[PDB]
RNA sequence: AUAUACCGCCAUCUUCAGCAAACCCUGAUGAAGGCUACAAAGUAAGCGCAAGUACCCACGUAAAGACGUUAGGUCAAGGUGUAGCCC
RNA sequence: GAUUAACCCAAGUCAAUAGAAGCCGGCGUAAAGAGUGUUUUAGAUCACCCCCUCCCCAAUAAAGCUAAAACUCACCUGAGUUGUAAAAAACUCCAGUUGACACAAAAUAGACUACGAAAGUGGCUUUAACAUAUCUGAACACACAAUAGCUAAGACCCAAACUGGGAUUAGAUACCCCACUAUGCUUAGCCCUAAACCUCAACAGUUAAAUCAACAAAACUGCUCGCCAGAACACUACGAGCCACAGCUUAAAACUCAAA
């Protein structure tokens, strides 16, 4: 039996996200990529390159907000500038996402040597899909 | 005249001894058993008998033996057709006196009741 | 299949088409409407509807292409065809007057003979009865005596026993030597003949 | 996911206001902006290529969106409206009630395009969730309507249940007949077999020429058998001998430009021959495009289709 | 060291169509069981199949394939519980 | 096991042992209706009232008889017959037709359900003949009791333990094939055993109430006799009785287990 990246079936109790609720054989079909960058396209370069700055910066948003991310962060890429644009809850007050969004920005802008923002979408809870 | 069950089972009150020991208990089900295939047997020997006596005596030259050759295997293909028109026949019922599916559909619909309701 | 079940084949047949309406019965009246509606395969790259178009020797040559080397296998074929009407016109014209009557020179004519001359009327199953399988003799459709006419003699032509000699010299040989009911693809009918013979007494063995 | 007849009027109140956003947002008249506008209006601001169109953006009228609900089936007093309620099922056994009425009355006064509709589309209509014995049941009592006299009243009703279907005529088309700078009338057409593409021209007189790449067909295709495959169209409509082709083909290997020429001139030959010798082509076989190309290996066997070998025990 | 503590990713039946919350009813309120369409106690969310999607079609091939089964495979992908080593 | 804490009782605590604490329940399948019938002394209330299946069907004993099928002999024909999943061994004074011809066994009827205490009894005839004008009742008696077996004298078609041969098998002391004996039959005496089970005691009565663990052949009342009380040891040991001498009946204990 197939195990990546599917949630499985419970007794009705546990919600999961839009992302969450579809194995990877639907990736193209009905859910997107949570990257874009032009490093996959045929003859471009620096792939290895783009897949390790996205890794950390998943990793370093978990860790720089933590409890506060609803749902995957969508990393976009367009020239130089990095966007990043994440779903958060609304239990933090807003002068601590003031805070760690101008931390974030500028320590990721130097670490990295490109403009990068950061985008916060606020959710009064996890978005739930369904029930499985 | 279905046969007389009175005093025939060894139960209280029945003085003599039991006339019939049913394993199973004496009450109509309410289904018939399934059409049992027929066992099947080897066909068309007899011609088939004719044909293999003409080589013996010809030294198995089939231009001796067309008219017996001819028979045995017109008598196959009957048999092979037979074969497939008893089949879609014996689906239809054409000649049964009633399916077993059928059969059953109308017992289901008066069920035998050996209990009170 | 890449056709879905509502493709039905194609019928390749110059005279079926042009024969006139009034001979037609309100039964071939109701098929030919009927098509109309119907979705037809493409025709396949072997049969057309050509009049030298010959269903037995396609398939003959199909049952000698080795590996899909189809140019291969009819130019055996056709080899074949031209050693056997070169064969007989050399004993045509070495013939009297009488003799030359009797002379076959179609080749056509010849490989359809020869084939129906091999063709075995009878054939045997093995049958597991008490431990011990039993050949058993049995009635052969018409499609498997056929088919067995032609594996043996491909068989046959294919035998080491015959030591560089070209498949079209092999089986042009073979089949003359059959259309006169001699050679031994003959004599395996005549054995599968004599097997089912000796084995009559257990043809009851056989539930069918 | 309930959803109350008070959020569908807030729903459609949202989408009014919004389709004249949208209207707003490229320039066009918020009066005459129609759902085909919103679609493609869609589709360029938020362009999404999944390959499912149900996971697109969409923008459509609450109608379409969300699905069908029935109402509340009894009022304040609790005692419900219709009087089949306690049935679970009072629309589809109303439904049978009325047909089986109008099949007493009758007694008491005495195909090729349209369909039975299928059993999602009945559930639909009623608004209930039905079986597969419910669905026959109920067919099978249409069925006996038709059978009987049914009058004017009696047809409107069985239509409503009848789903109009489109037949496809399988009738071959033709291609037009073209005039060249000479004058010459000729006709042109395509053909695909396996990777092999045609392209033939069949001129409407000649003397059978065939050219292929600009070669006379017999030094283009020296196996026999490619060249029974030019000879099928034109001799099975018995026109040897009497047009000249010229046609391109590419890719594929000797047979499959063989065959790919044979469908391109038999579809080109077909505006020269009557439409009774264009439905006995295409009933031979000759104007149909050959599905058959090379399947894919899969990964952990041999082939397409065979398997490694099932290792020794 | 322990895959007989596990996450992760899988094999296998599966070239299957079943799994099942919550109720209801039958069996004297036992382990258990729950269907007959001219219907007789089942209603069933959800999951799978199915449907959709990819490839050249509506075909085919891919993909998908639940709950469980074999303490199946992997502590040597990586991570990790427990135990152990630390000149 | 140590240690910490806790619990119980407490000038006691509680290890071993012993005693106290048990018959109105059951007997189709869990132990149990003893193979069958019949007394006395007794017991019961089912005996008077008050009533409806007498005779015949396959009880039993004796004598006589025989239709079908065998065996044997004879004449005439045939070269094989037998054996089967398939073979071998076996017979070849063998096989087939016809005729003559049982101390053996008893198609059909019988889809009947009768007789007898039970065991048993289903070809024909004849003779004799099937207890009890309350019920229960003998394991302290009496008379019976399938099959197998024993003793003695006979009969002998067929079947058939054992034994021999053939085949199978790793082996085959079996299953399969052939041959043949004890034995199955009769007479006269023994033996006294069966899943002798319809595992359901006799007699009288009831169908309403609670119908009723399950299954089996619905649930009960009155009365009486017989029998039963965890498994295994044990259809055993010992004692006793017996025409029984490798037998039958009656029938325990020790050790063992937490089940059966
Ligand atoms: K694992
Ligand atoms: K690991
Ligand atoms: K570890
Ligand atoms: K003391
Ligand atoms: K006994
Ligand atoms: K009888
Ligand atoms: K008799
Ligand atoms: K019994
Ligand atoms: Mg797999
Ligand atoms: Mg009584
Ligand atoms: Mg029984
Ligand atoms: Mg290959
Ligand atoms: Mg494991
Ligand atoms: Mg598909
Ligand atoms: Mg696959
Ligand atoms: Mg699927
Ligand atoms: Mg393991
Ligand atoms: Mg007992
Ligand atoms: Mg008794
Ligand atoms: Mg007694
Ligand atoms: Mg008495
Ligand atoms: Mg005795
Ligand atoms: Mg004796
Ligand atoms: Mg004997
Ligand atoms: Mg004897
Ligand atoms: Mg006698
Ligand atoms: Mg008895
Ligand atoms: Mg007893
Ligand atoms: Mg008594
Ligand atoms: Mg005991
Ligand atoms: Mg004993
Ligand atoms: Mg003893
Ligand atoms: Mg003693």
């Amino acid at each position: 039996k197939n195990r990546a990246a599917r949630v499985r079936v419970s007794k009705g109790d546990k919600p999961v996200t839009y992302e969450e609720a579809h194995a990877p054989h639907y990736i193209a079909h009905r859910k997107g990529w949570l990257s874009l960058h032009t490093g996959n396209l045929d003859g471009e370069d620096h792939a290895a390159e783009r897949t390790v700055e996205d890794v950390f910066l998943r990793k370093f948003m978990w860790g720089t907000f933590p409890g506060c991310l609803a749902d995957q962060l969508v990393l976009k890429r367009r020239g130089n500038q990095l966007e990043i644009c994440a779903v958060v809850l609304r239990q933090l007050s807003p002068h601590k996402y003031y805070f760690l969004v101008g931390y974030s920005e500028t320590l990721l802008s130097y670490f990295y040597k490109c403009p990068v923002r950061l985008h916060l979408q606020t959710v009064p809870s996890k978005v739930v899909y369904k029930y499985l | 005249a279905t046969p007389s069950l009175r005093g025939r089972l060894a139960r209280f009150g029945n003085p003599r001894k039991p006339v019939l020991k049913p394993n199973k208990p004496l009450i109509l089900a309410n289904r018939v058993g399934e059409r049992r295939r027929e066992k099947g047997e080897a066909t068309c020997i007899t011609e088939m008998s004719v044909m293999m006596a003409c080589w013996k005596q010809n030294e198995f030259r089939d231009d001796a033996c067309r008219k017996e050759i001819q028979g045995f295997l017109d008598c196959a293909a009957r048999a092979q057709e037979a074969r497939k028109m008893r089949s879609i026949q014996e689906t239809l019922g054409e000649s049964g006196s009633l399916l077993p599916n059928k059969l059953n559909k109308l017992l289901q619909r008066f069920p035998n009741k050996p209990y009170l309701s | 299949s890449r056709y879905s079940p509502e493709f039905k084949d194609p019928l390749i047949d110059k005279e079926y088409y042009r024969k006139p309406v009034e001979e037609l019965t309100e039964e071939e009246k109701y098929v030919r409407e009927l098509k109309k509606t119907q979705l037809i395969k493409a025709a396949p790259a072997g049969k057309t509807s050509s009049v030298f178009e010959d269903p037995v020797i396609s398939k003959f040559t199909n049952m000698m292409m080795i590996g899909g080397n189809k140019v291969l296998a009819r130019s055996l074929m056709i080899q074949t065809l031209e050693a056997v009407k070169r064969k007989q016109f050399e004993k045509y014209h070495a013939a009297s007057a009488e003799e030359q009557a009797t002379i076959e020179r179609n080749p056509y004519t010849i490989f359809h003979q020869a084939l129906k001359n091999c063709e075995p009327m009878i054939g045997l199953v093995p049958i597991l009865k008490g431990g011990r399988f039993y050949q058993v003799p049995v009635p052969l459709p018409d499609r498997r005596r056929r088919f067995l006419a032609m594996k043996w003699m491909i068989t046959e032509c294919r035998d080491k026993k015959h030591q560089r000699t070209l498949m079209p010299e092999k089986l042009s040989h073979k089949l003359l030597e059959a259309f006169h009911n001699q050679g031994p693809v003959i004599k395996r009918k005549h054995d599968l003949h004599k097997m089912a013979e000796a084995n009559r007494a257990l043809a009851h063995y056989r539930w069918w | 996911e309930t959803y109350t007849e008070d959020f569908i009027k807030k729903q459609i109140e949202e989408f009014n206001i919004g389709k004249r956003h949208l209207a707003n947002m490229m320039g066009e008249d918020p009066e005459t902006f129609t759902q085909e506008d919103i679609d493609r209006a869609i589709a360029y601001l938020f362009p999404s290529g999944l390959f499912e169109k149900r996971a697109r953006p969409v923008m459509k009228h609450p109608e379409q969106i969300f699905p069908r609900q029935r109402a509340i089936q009894w009022g304040e007093d609790g005692r419900p409206f219709h009087y089949l309620f306690y049935t679970g099922k009072q629309s589809y056994y109303s439904l049978m009630h009325d047909v089986y009425g109008m099949l007493l009355n009758l007694e008491k006064h005495q195909v090729i395009g349209s369909r039975w509709l299928i059993k999602e589309e009945l559930e639909e209509m009623l608004v209930e969730k039905l079986s597969d014995l419910d669905y026959m049941q109920f067919i099978r009592l249409l069925e006996k309507l038709l059978t009987s006299q049914c009058g004017a009243a009696e047809e409107e009703f069985v239509q409503r249940f009848r789903r109009s279907v489109t037949l496809e005529s399988k009738k071959q088309l033709i291609e037009p007949v073209q005039y060249d700078e000479q004058g010459m009338a000729f006709s042109k057409s395509e053909g695909k077999r396996k990777t092999a593409k045609a392209e033939a021209i069949v001129y409407k007189h000649g003397s059978g020429r065939i050219k292929v790449n600009g070669i006379d067909y017999q030094l283009y295709f020296p196996i026999t058998q490619d060249r029974e495959q030019l000879m099928f169209p034109f001799h099975f409509v018995d026109r040897l001998g009497k047009h000249d082709v010229t046609c391109t083909v590419s890719g594929g290997g000797r047979s499959a430009q063989a065959g790919a020429i044979r469908l391109a001139m038999a579809k080109a030959l077909c505006s020269f021959v009557t439409e009774d010798e264009v439905e006995w082509m295409r009933q031979a076989g000759l104007l149909t495009t050959d599905p058959r190309v090379r399947e894919r290996k899969k990964p952990g066997q041999e082939g397409a289709r065979r398997k490694f070998t099932w290792k020794k025990r």
